[PDB]
């Protein structure tokens, strides 16, 4: 979500790059793999799908070389341009949501919760 | 009153529908084991609740 | 069948569609898919959410207790000879906290006990086998003062005499609310002050509490006389939903909760420290 | 019997 | 045809009507339009009130002003609305009392103007408290009524133990509930994102475990407006533009009558 | 029915066929029978395969496992109040060679623990029946510090509670694998060294090994607190392969093992001394 | 939901196909027993996995 | 219906995807969309390859910046895309390779800045040179690769003889090749002007005289970007914004393969 | 002594393949390790019988019947699809069953070519090159 | 019943 004033305009692209080679450092090389060219304007906002692109049929929840699934990265393609009497600088705001084909399993304790004597 | 039905099978043996049988010994249903073959139901009043709910390929805001 | 949406073969695209784009503004969340902003090919989905739903997500034995109860000689002085709790999901956290997920939840519920003793003292001579009531009182039944007092008569309450060394027992409990649902939170008070009052704590209350007692207790006892030694033990209760169905979804507690309300105290730094633009 |  | 749009609407209530020419469509929270007690349904007996036209109206509550510095404003459910003319009345002379909403929340600016609110209706929203103390905010601090209340950056605890304040302290990034505020979207809501909309409309059904309940002694809903994105405008560092909150009851209905309810706010 | 085939009254040859020679360079087993080579009468055969099938050659409990775990006063030092084990079938050799023979395998697994216990010390008085908690923490779920702290609580691991002097233990499990089968061979790396790494430690890793902890592990703990003597105790566990299905025959390892992977050290001559013209 | 089946008949007693019954009692087929009537195959992919399979009698190598 | 537009665009090609909210249409040069090569127009008689969507994507060349001094930009097709991933790879390891190409040129600005770019598609685009010699502009100088190409206001020979730089002096009015600029319009082209729109999509076809060729020897189309209007911004006599073109190949397909070229571009 | 201490580069030779050895000589020095493979032939270099590897899918050249051996291979793996650059599918072993000998001549030497070509090859996940660093 |  763009939430810049409405004379504020950019071009901004944002990409997903599958595991195994060098996590994108330039946007020459993002570039390379799954991307979207954002375009900012009336239509606020934009959404990136990441494809489910993996050797495993089900990832593991923790980190793992073995089942990990790649890198997010984001650039200018342009860049942000505004006018005078305009401010300069603006907030970004990110979401994430699973698509329909999303599923989970094997149910356990979370590590994101506890309890001292 | 024997209640019959099919199981999901996962790891099938080197031998096809295969099913198991279940009987409520107990007047109160507050006293069964869970029955487990649930339905489920859209996102959408919770991903849209929107009074017009519009097309993926129109513009969201018109 | 039970599986997820097949994966469309989907292909180069030049249009006036533009589906990548959208406004989150309007509260609703954009329904794409792979094939919407990238080239699919066709795949066959096999799986599902089976063990996602709200009755396998519950489906658990969960320990919600632990009762400490001695046989002894009764002396004269405060003693653990028989116990009484509150029934409850909020002393423990980790149910607690997948309940909480929803405002309101409709259930029926099951309870698995687990006993264990041993000698405290390294020896007096020992125990014969000890026999276990759990009994159950309701709100307005009468509460036991001593452990062999006429209360544990228990001619209209619940009680389970449970012996030493056999399987855990376990009973079944039906959707005991009030209302048409447990409300697992409550924006509200039970007592409203009214101006005409005489002192003002007349109409004061706890905020968010409902009934005083709400469901009960359990109170606990060892039915066998004391033996010379003394033996302690534990009751540790597991709680289970079965036959759950829930209501409008809530963000899971971030923070060590503080009590049975919402209140926080400490440790209110959740999330790591991680560069903006490190992977 | 009731078979599903 | 004609030329209509997803930003251009009117809302007509008994004598009241809103227009907006720069809206983000409307949520209908949970996908449930305000209904009335069905007979299937029904609990409390007696015959129900019903003031249709004279209580299901438009009532503006007093403005806020969003600035630089604002950290975020809350309301609840009926007590927002409890001194609002025929339904105020109809709240404390009844026991029971039932109650939908369309909220409407206003916030206009410049296409030079920029900044986000998030505009957030919660069912049963339970705020933390003051203290070492726990479940003891008092009712009178718990409903500020149309004035409503404002979030906090960070906990500051009511430290005197001897005259306590019995208020809350909700912090802004924990939701002012012990979770944490990017997931109040499973919420219902909307987002005034200045470049986009001036406005939001969520309309709400009557949520609660029970058919109808005491008013007086529950809200249903909270209404949270926390802004995502900070004020913002050319370089003027004390920007300030008004937040004007509207509310309507829906399908409200009574039961349990008697003599009027005096509750102690003081 | 399931008999071999039956062996054919075969007779004189005089031909120019001649089934005898073959060539196996080809990469083939010359198809050959009794019947081929020499006159052979009419056998009606009635044995049958079936203990060779791969269900019943795996069908059998076998142990892999020993966990060691005490109850006794929790004094402040390294103790053994509470046990881990990374579940696997490679701390044991025989099931470990039996599942080799072949690359892939699918299967449903049981698990059966056979549970025993003892007195230490001569004699400090005795202890009443013990209770033993087996939990099952799958990766990512959090591992206990304290045999009583709060992961015990198991809100939704799975969780064994067994009384000892009951009948052993008993689960099943389905098939787990993140794949369509699990490797019992992987001739590769979870994480390869790129160029542009910083040290070459990061893209460092274990040859053959996939996942770090692969399926999670047992935590056995003994519920009771602790009696003035102490009781220390072994949870057996027994594994069982069924609903069994393999896949790429390999050859048996005819040397010792020497830790998860293929690695040798010693014992590298299985065979023995025999003469090339002796019986 | 009973299953029931033929017994391979080993030592018989001086009294014909015997049966035996079976039932599964739960729902996830992980939790059955062993079924153990399994089929078999050719050797076939592994003792000649071939592409021009010739016959015994004629030259392995013509 | 629901609300489309002209200027509102989605191009997707394998795993990329652009979105443009202010386009201006696109232009499908000479009427001709993409095609593979028909077995009635076939030459080389070996089996192709066709690496679709690995191949055929957008690739993002480096971003040039368009400031009130520039006096244009060139590019040459394959050429650009030389060192483009599998493209590149493709187009070395093969004696012939043909391809379409979508163009998609990016330049957003604001309501308040100016000027427009003249964005040009030309079949065969020769250059001309530095010297009194004709014809000599090595290799090397005539394929910058990414890097492409500038334009200049006049012709400035150069002068030395004894270790001439062989290198192209385009001239802006001149088109570079001896005509004049205006008339560069009879090529497919689009404009961007600022105040209509941030950018230009042009979809070009294989345009030779063969079926197939040698994308190492030579070159198809030429990309010239000349400001028919010069940016202008409030009154700063220093403007400056980023001009981005990001192509794609299109209906790739490869004969004669063996192993590969390495060229000589120093 | 080091369990499944093979490091990636000396796991995978690429072209020019790797060699067996008679004998496990011990890769003594603890201080810096050769994080190597001593594949012995008798145990197919990795604690099985050799005479047992004919389990596996394979042809002999016995010089007075063949010059060559043919063997198609398909993708074996518990995947549909994984990464090629963390894991090798197949390995290919070739072993002399019986030595080299020719007429008397103690030192006779003949050369063996591998040729192979990739069946039904393809691709997903795209994205920057991978680069390993084979040092 | 289901007789094989
Ligand atoms: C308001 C929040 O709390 C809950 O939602 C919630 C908490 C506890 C709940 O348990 C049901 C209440 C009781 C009712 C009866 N009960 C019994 C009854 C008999 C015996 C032997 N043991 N226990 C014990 C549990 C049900 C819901
Ligand atoms: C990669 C090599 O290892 C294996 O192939 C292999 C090794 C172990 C296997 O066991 C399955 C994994 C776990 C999963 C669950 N599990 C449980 C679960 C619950 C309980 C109480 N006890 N044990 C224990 C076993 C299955 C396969
Ligand atoms: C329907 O259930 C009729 C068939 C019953 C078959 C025999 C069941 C034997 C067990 C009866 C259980 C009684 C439990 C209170
Ligand atoms: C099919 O099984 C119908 C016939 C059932 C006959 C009675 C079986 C009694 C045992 C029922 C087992 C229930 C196990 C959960």
């Amino acid at each position: 979500l763009f939430c810049g004033s409405m004379m504020a305009t950019g071009k901004i692209l944002v990409a997903y790059a599958p595991p195994g080679a060098q996590p994108p450092t330039s946007r020459k090389e993002a570039m390379l793999g799954t991307h979207v060219i954002w375009d900012l304007g009336l239509q606020s906002s934009c959404t990136m799908v990441v494809p489910w692109i993996s050797n495993v049929t089900y990832r593991q929840t923790t980190q793992d070389s073995f089942t990990e699934g790649g890198y997010i990265s984001m650039f200018y393609q342009t860049r942000i341009v505004v006018p005078l009497s305009t401010p300069k600088s603006m907030s970004m705001l990110g979401f994430v949501s699973a698509c329909n084909d999303f599923s989970v399993r094997l149910l356990r304790d979370t590590t994101h919760i506890s309890q001292s004597a | 009153g024997a209640q019959v039905s099919s199981q999901k099978v996962g790891a099938h043996e080197n031998s096809s529908t295969i099913n198991y049988t279940t009987i409520n010994y107990y007047k109160d249903s507050a006293s069964n084991a869970a029955s487990k073959q649930d339905y489920s139901q859209d996102p959408s009043k919770f991903t849209e609740p929107l009074k017009d709910v519009l097309i993926k390929t129109a513009p969201a805001l018109n | 069948q039970d599986s997820l949406p097949d994966t469309k073969a989907s292909g180069p695209a030049h249009s006036k569609e533009v589906p990548a784009l959208t406004a989150v503004e309007t509260g609703a969340t954009n329904p794409l898919a792979p094939s919407d902003t990238v080239q699919t090919r066709h795949v066959v989905q096999r799986r599902s959410r089976s063990e996602s739903t709200i009755e396998s997500f519950f489906a658990r034995g969960a320990c919600v207790a632990i009762i400490e109860v001695d046989n002894e000689q009764p002396t004269t002085r405060a003693q653990k000879l028989f116990a009484m709790w509150r029934i409850t999901y909020k002393d423990t956290v980790q149910l607690r906290r997948k309940l909480e997920f929803f405002t309101y939840s409709r259930f029926d519920m099951e309870f698995t006990f687990v006993v264990t003793a041993n000698f405290t003292n390294a020896n007096n001579g020992h125990a014969l086998n000890q026999v276990y009531q759990i009994m159950y009182i309701p709100p307005g039944a009468p509460t036991p003062k001593s452990w062999d007092d006429y209360t544990w008569q228990t001619s209209s309450n619940p009680s389970i005499f449970y012996t030493y060394g056999a399987a855990p027992a376990r009973i079944s409990v039906p959707y005991v609310g009030l209302a048409n649902a447990y409300s697992h939170f409550y924006d509200g008070f039970a007592k409203v002050p009214l101006k005409t009052d005489a002192n003002d704590q007349i109409g004061d209350s706890l905020y968010s509490a409902m009934t005083v007692d709400d469901f009960g207790v359990l109170a606990v006892r060892v039915v066998n006389d004391h033996n010379p030694t003394k033996v302690t033990s534990k009751v540790r209760i597991y709680m289970k939903p079965k036959h759950v169905r829930v209501w409008c979804p809530r963000p899971p507690r971030a923070v060590p909760y503080y009590g049975p309300g919402v209140d926080y105290r400490n440790n209110l730094d959740p999330l790591s420290e991680k560069g903006l633009t490190t992977y | 019997i009731s078979e599903v | 045809a004609c030329g209509y749009s997803d930003r251009v609407l009117q809302l007509t209530l008994g004598n009241s009507t809103i227009t907006t020419q720069e809206a983000a469509n409307s949520v209908v929270a949970y996908g449930r339009w305000p209904e009335f007690i069905r007979d299937d349904e029904a609990n409390p007996v007696d015959q129900p009130t019903e003031p249709d036209v004279a209580t299901c109206r438009f009532y503006t509550l007093d403005t806020v002003m969003w600035g630089k510095e604002s950290k975020g404003w809350w309301w609840k459910l009926p007590d927002a609305l409890r001194d609002m003319g025929l339904f105020g009345q109809n709240m404390y002379y009844h026991y029971l009392g039932r109650s939908g909403y369309t909220v409407h929340v206003q916030c206009n600016a410049s296409k030079f103007h920029q900044g986000a609110l998030g505009v957030f209706a919660i069912p049963e929203y339970c705020l933390a408290g003051d203290s070492d103390k726990q479940r003891y905010t008092s009712y009178a601090n718990a409903n500020p009524g149309e004035r409503g209340g404002k979030f906090y950056s960070q906990f500051n605890k009511d430290n005197a133990v001897t005259s306590p304040k019995r208020e809350f302290c909700p912090v802004d990034y924990l939701l002012g509930c012990g979770v944490l505020l990017g997931n109040a979207f499973v919420y219902p809501h909307q987002i005034i994102n200045l470049r986009t909309n001036n406005s939001a409309t969520i309309v709400l059904p009557y949520v609660n475990a029970l058919a109808i309940d005491s008013m007086v002694k529950h809200n249903n809903w909270g209404i949270a407006i926390l802004p995502l994105s900070p004020l913002d405008f050319a370089q003027d560092s004390s920007v300030e533009i008004p937040i004007t909150v509207t509310i309507a009851p829906m399908c409200s209905e009574f039961n349990g009558l008697r003599n009027v309810t005096a509750p102690k706010f003081q």
